[PDB]
Order: C-alpha cells, then sequence, then structure tokens
C-alpha cells in the first residue's frame, strides 16, 4: 500500500523528462510522447503539492572504528552552493 | 613597615576585577573546546 501511494504522489507527470539523444527526430518522439505517455497522472489525488524544504547543514563527525580493516577512507566536506548558483562552475 | 600598603591594595583591587572578568571567559574556551567531546556520543555494533 505504501508502494502504491508512493507511485501515486510521485510520479505525476509535470515531474517527468521524457529525454532521447542520439538518431532520433523530435516531431517522431513528441507524436509518440502524445501517443503513449499522454494522461500519465496530472491529478495530486489530493489536492497538495509535494515540496522541498531546505536541508540544514551540520558540522559534525562521524567515526567509525574497525581495525580490522587493512585501509581507512576518510572523507571531509564543506557545505556547496547548490545547483542554480553559478560559482558551481 | 608598608609604605607600599595603599599601592598594593590598589593593585588588588585591579587584580580582583581583572580575574572577575577573565575567569568566566577562559572558562568559556574550556567550554567551547571540550564541548567539542562533552556532546560525544558513541555506539557499538558488534555482529553477535
Ligand atoms: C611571572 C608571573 C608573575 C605574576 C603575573 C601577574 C602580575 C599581575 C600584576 O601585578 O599586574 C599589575 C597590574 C596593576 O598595575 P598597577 O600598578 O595598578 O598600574 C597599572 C599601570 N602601571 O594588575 C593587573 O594588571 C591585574 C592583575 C592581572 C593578573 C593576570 C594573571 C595572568
Amino acid at each position: 500500500t505504501d508502494l502504491t501511494d508512493y507511485l501515486n504522489r510521485h510520479y505525476k507527470a509535470p515531474r517527468m523528462v521524457l529525454a532521447a539523444a542520439g538518431g532520433v527526430e523530435h516531431q517522431q518522439l513528441l507524436d509518440l510522447a502524445q501517443k503513449h505517455l499522454s494522461s500519465v497522472s496530472r491529478v495530486y489525488e489530493e489536492d497538495a503539492v509535494p515540496g522541498l524544504t531546505p536541508c540544514r547543514f551540520t558540522g559534525s563527525e562521524i567515526r567509525h572504528r574497525d581495525d580490522a580493516l587493512p585501509l581507512a577512507h576518510v572523507a571531509i566536506a564543506v557545505e556547496g552552493p547548490g545547483w542554480a548558483n553559478p560559482d558551481n562552475v | 613597615s608598608e609604605p607600599e600598603h595603599d599601592h598594593r591594595k590598589r593593585m588588588g583591587l585591579k587584580m580582583l576585577l581583572m580575574m572577575g572578568l577573565l575567569l568566566p571567559l577562559t572558562y568559556a574556551m574550556k567550554r567551547h573546546k571540550w564541548s567539542v567531546l562533552k556532546s560525544r556520543k558513541l555506539a557499538y555494533r558488534p555482529p553477535k
């Protein structure tokens, strides 16, 4: 039931991109999307749009000590800007 | 016997004010650097 709920509320039409690359024609692909991919959901089924709140970055530290492994993996990160912020480049 | 008495008491007053300023501040830096560790949470995952 929870898989059916997830499929209902997270597989809607405005959150989907049908992308083609290579030996394709855009008009033929548009006709095929108008034929098969017409009326995917279009309905939120509760009139409740699901969104994304921001996520708080936390300067913290996790150490999993297990001396039986031969090698150690360490990752150090800081908070990044995001997708649309141009200084990414 | 104590020609330095008034100067000693003035230096003592300045010392009392000065240490009353700097004991909480040095304690605050110590609590900063050691509250790195005093909120540390440890867990155990034995494979059984």
